[PDB]
């Protein structure tokens, strides 16, 4: 009946401190389609994140890309936080350059 | 090479929260080009790729009318499926549909597709002959008997061999700068010790299109399939995709490992190693 | 271009 999301957090281009980039959180493999995804900058939710139009794979499971412009620095920590019916509590995956 | 057009519809009920949401997206290969979302402030078929933008108002208006009509039909099918599965009206359920056509380099139809799911499981599928159906269970056999009585497969076959192929050929021409360009992967290998006697080697592919790619690790010339961690291919957001494959190897044996990359954008497969 | 047949179950 239900399938839990796979989550990857990564950048559009290889990261260089002080250079504009995009931070991505790709959630995939999940069913049903309702999902809650936040991007976090130092534990705090980033506003106005955009996401792709809902689509699905050959095995019917859904995927979405959430993304926002960002400028990596040495200090700042980034993460993706995902909730879904299959999850007891939000799962947080940290960005690792 | 060969190319495909696919549309994907999802219809999600939400009792107590209004009528079911209907979303449709269309793709040529791995490039999305249209979307429709019944929950938008003003639902219409909207462009998502630059080469579709040149279609005129008759196209956008027709596609919008068709998506509204389809959304009404799929809302009805969700009611129907509830009865077919003896389910209560309290729950939320999902219908998904995918259909479309695949053409070879000369533009001739290679094969057509029309397949339906209910709650993420197969429900009914048009077979490759485009003339018979495979139903996944007794509920879907009720639909099968109705579609057989109405000769639905004949109408789909006519779309799949006709308009589907014709419109895909048109999109391929209008988008030829991108839909007909493969970008090969930029590849490299990274090395990170995990302990004094093991290290991870990770072979990266970035910036490639289309999404299909094969990344394999060999040790002494033999594939390390059972031992390789492969992440799902993921979208960069600028049309291209990324992937990596990793293997854990004994310290001092790194040079026995080679990463092999196959992609449509490469003239020949690539072999790379960790270069300290 | 999408298909016009949307069929009832």
């Amino acid at each position: 009946i239900q399938r839990t999301p796979k989550i990857q957090v990564y950048s559009r281009h290889p990261a260089e401190n002080g250079k504009s980039n995009f931070l991505n959180c790709y959630v995939s493999g999940f069913h049903p389609s309702d999902i809650e995804v936040d991007l976090l900058k130092n534990g705090e939710r980033i506003e106005k994140v955009e996401h792709s139009d809902l689509s699905f794979s050959k095995d019917w499971s859904f995927y979405l890309l959430y993304y926002t412009e960002f400028t990596p620095t040495e200090k700042d920590e980034y993460a993706c936080r995902v909730n879904h019916v299959t999850l007891s509590q939000p799962k947080i995956v940290k960005w690792d350059r | 090479g060969s190319h495909s057009m696919r549309y994907f519809y999802t219809a999600m009920s939400r009792p107590g929260r209004g009528e079911p949401r209907f979303i449709a997206v269309g793709y040529v290969d791995d490039t999305q080009f249209v979307r429709f979302d019944s929950d938008a402030a003003s639902p219409r078929m909207a462009p998502r790729a630059p080469w579709i933008e040149q279609e005129g108002p008759e196209y956008w208006d027709g596609e919008t009318r068709n998506m509204k009509a389809s959304a009404q039909t799929y809302r009805e099918n969700l009611r129907i499926a509830l009865r077919y599965y003896n389910q209560s009206e309290a729950g939320s359920h999902i219908i998904q549909v995918m259909y479309g056509c695949d053409v070879g380099p000369d533009g001739r139809l290679l094969r057509g597709h029309n397949q339906y799911a209910y709650d993420g499981k197969d429900y009914i599928a048009l077979n490759e002959d485009l003339s018979s159906w495979t139903a996944a269970d007794t509920a879907a056999q009720i639909t099968q008997r109705k579609w057989e009585a109405a000769r639905v497969a004949e109408q789909l076959r006519a779309y799949l061999e006709g308009l589907c192929v014709e419109w895909l050929r048109r999109y391929l021409e209008n988008g030829k700068e991108t839909l007909q360009r493969a970008d090969p992967p930029k590849t490299h290998v990274t090395h990170h010790p995990i302990s004094d006697h093991e290290a991870t080697l990770r072979c990266w592919a970035l910036g490639f299109y289309p999404a299909e790619i094969t990344l394999t690790w060999q040790r002494d010339g033999e594939d390390q399939t059972q031992d390789t961690e492969l992440v799902e291919t993921r979208p960069a957001g600028d049309r291209t995709f990324q992937k990596w494959a990793a293997v854990v190897v004994p310290s001092g044996e790194e040079q026995r490992y080679t990463c092999h990359v196959q992609h449509e954008g490469l003239p020949k497969p690539l072999t790379l190693r960790w270069e300290p | 271009l999408t298909v016009q047949v949307a069929r009832v179950y």
